[PDB]
RNA sequence: GGCUUGUGGCAGCCAAGCGUUCAUAGCGACGUUGCUUUUUGAUCCUUCGAUGUCGGCUCUUCCUAUCAUUGUGAAGCAGAAUUCACCAAGUGUUGGAUUGUUCACCCACCAAUAGGGAACGUGAGCUGGGUUUAGACCGUCGUGAGACAGGUUAGUUUUACC
RNA sequence: UUUUUGGUAAGCAGAACUGGCGAUGCGGGAUGAACCGGAAGCCGGGUUACGGUGCCAAACUGCGCGCUAACCUAGAUCCCACAAAGGGUGUUGGUCGAUUAAGACAGCAGC
């Protein structure tokens, strides 16, 4: 069952320069610029004037899927390069505080004393985002970026460096977690 | 601190070395050597400083026909030191333990290796001169 | 000792989970079906174990 | 070797019950569905103008239904140890007493001492202890000659240059 | 093929009716005594049977609709060279019932 049109648009705010052209989005705003490629896609982009609209033909469920996951991509962008994304991790330890060291223009974070462990671990922010370590609340780190992908794949990869292992992790709760998804 | 050097294996299983503790063993019959993994055909060998369990075939006889450690102290094998010496005894000897290396005796005959000696305290203590 | 908020924080991601019953994985609370290939989608799935 | 798989071995489904509580951490009664050809049978298709018939030794390669080693999930996983399961055959898996043994059993070491295939791998590679010619002894059986998937001891292991 | 006895079963053993092989090539089934087609003097032309028409390889990458996506070597043609119970919020059809503009469902809000 092929549904002949399925459409969804969504309003591109006033102050964002969105430039389409063959399934290629480029996206203007105060903080930056963002581009995404979607040629993965087999829809048709289109702007109408501001309003983005995307529409498949005779597209199976799974087809129509895609829709909606690209115009959250495309609001996304659209929140990154205004409002941007910050998210806030917390250290979880019951004996051994765990010592961060922030290096290189806040592009790099090292931890050590992880469980009492001497191994040193290095994580690298990616690409335009910046990690620091928060003075209001106590062992909290934030990271800032345009990009959520960026910037929540930065938080995910300072989590799993720091995986208890040997041990029954529902008691040895130690880590870096996630506390906050927000925006700046 | 570091660990010993490999040495020259100069007793493989079935060696009679003698015994120079007081504990009224005369001889110590090697059946196996702590440590060695193996090869096959290849019979596991012990020299100086190495743990050996043994059997004694000549002794007090409530020593015999029981199985326990000893440490080897001499060994006729040359083997090299560090410095390019090679070293050798007049005979192959060995003393009574147990598990933790504590010994059985209290008192030593002869002279013993310093490699044997470092790796165990206990029996320098009860040495005469290390070598 | 661990704050109450922080391992609160901390057992949403080690202990508030299902298991699959046929392959173990670790799948959200809210699952109902188990994410693996190998087990065939099971939907036998139960809460992870917690301490007593 | 081939067909078959009763038997042997390995695996799944249902959930009565066990598990202090609690069907499903770990187990699975009563039933029921399969896989395997490393068991033994069934058959008698190939070979009786002959495919050398036990085991060990030696040597290579292959399998995974994983004993140890690398990375992980689960637990009635505090730690330590252990158990269940996943990817995984890259590397390793030993020295001895007794027995011709295969099998087994014990001593000891080890990270571990997992299981199998290759004409039940491998005799113009060895060995010949056993089995399985002719000598000989015992026991039982037979009137006897002799018989015994009973015991015992001695008994020629050929040829490559195609 | 079918009926059929013994056997867990067997490319096992034994009967019933017919055909076939053996005694027989030829086309198809990659390969095969028995399966499918078909039986034959030596030749030319024409047309077919079974089976086929992406290449191997003679004949469409012919004209149409749908289904499938296999990170297990997806699957791919009588005999025939295997697979089961049991499962999947994979996807596609269908059957029965329930709810809904008097406002359902999800979320949100204070029934
Ligand atoms: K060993
Ligand atoms: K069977
Ligand atoms: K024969
Ligand atoms: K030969
Ligand atoms: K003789
Ligand atoms: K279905
Ligand atoms: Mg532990
Ligand atoms: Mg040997
Ligand atoms: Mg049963
Ligand atoms: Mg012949
Ligand atoms: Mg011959
Ligand atoms: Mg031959
Ligand atoms: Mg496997
Ligand atoms: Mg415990
Ligand atoms: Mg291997
Ligand atoms: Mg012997
Ligand atoms: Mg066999
Ligand atoms: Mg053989
Ligand atoms: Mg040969
Ligand atoms: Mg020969
Ligand atoms: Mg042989
Ligand atoms: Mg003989
Ligand atoms: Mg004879
Ligand atoms: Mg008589
Ligand atoms: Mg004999
Ligand atoms: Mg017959
Ligand atoms: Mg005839
Ligand atoms: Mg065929
Ligand atoms: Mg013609
Ligand atoms: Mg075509
Ligand atoms: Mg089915
Ligand atoms: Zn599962």
């Amino acid at each position: 069952m092929k549904t002949i049109l399925s459409s969804e648009t969504m309003d591109i705010p006033d102050g964002i320069t969105i430039k389409v052209k063959a399934k290629q989005i480029e996206v203007e705003g105060p903080r930056g610029k963002l581009t995404r490629n979607f040629k993965h896609l087999n829809l048709d982009f289109q702007l109408i004037k501001k309003k983005l609209k995307i529409d498949a033909w005779f597209g199976s469920r799974k087809t129509t899927a895609a829709i909606r996951t690209a115009l959250s991509h495309v609001e996304n962008l659209i929140t990154g390069v205004t409002k941007g994304y910050r998210y806030k991790m917390r250290f979880v330890y019951a004996h051994f505080p765990i010592n961060a060291s922030i290096s290189g223009g806040n592009k790099s974070i090292e931890i050590r004393n992880f469980l009492g462990e001497k191994k040193v671990r290095k994580v690298d922010m990616l690409d335009g985002v910046t990690v620091v370590r928060s003075e209001k609340v106590k062992d909290e780190l934030v990271l800032d970026g345009n990009d959520i992908e960026l910037v929540s794949r930065s938080a995910a990869l300072i989590n799993q460096k720091c995986h208890v292992k040997n041990k029954d992790i529902r008691k040895f709760l130690d880590g870096i977690y996630v506390s906050e998804k927000g925006r700046i | 601190a570091g660990n010993k050097f490999r040495m020259s294996l100069g007793l493989p299983v079935a060696a009679t070395v003698n015994c120079a503790d007081n504990t009224g063993a005369k001889n110590l019959y090697i059946i196996s050597v702590k440590g060695i993994k193996g090869r096959l055909n290849r019979l596991p060998s012990a020299c100086v400083g190495d743990m050996v369990m043994a059997t004694v075939k000549k002794g007090k006889p409530d020593l015999r026909k029981k199985v326990m450690p000893a440490v080897i102290v001499r060994q006729r094998k040359p083997w090299r030191r560090k410095d390019g010496v090679f070293m050798y005894f007049e005979d192959n000897a060995g003393v009574i333990v147990n598990p933790k290396g504590e010994m059985k005796g209290s008192a030593i005959t002869g002279p013993i290796g310093k490699e044997c000696a470092d790796l165990w305290p206990r029996i320098a203590s009860a040495a005469n001169a290390i070598v | 000792i661990i704050e109450p908020s922080l391992m609160a924080l901390a057992r949403k991601y080690n202990q508030e989970k299902m298991i699959c019953r046929k392959c173990y994985a670790r799948l959200h609370p809210r699952a109902v079906n188990c994410r693996k290939r190998k087990c065939g989608h099971s939907n036998q799935l139960r809460p992870k174990k917690k301490i007593k």
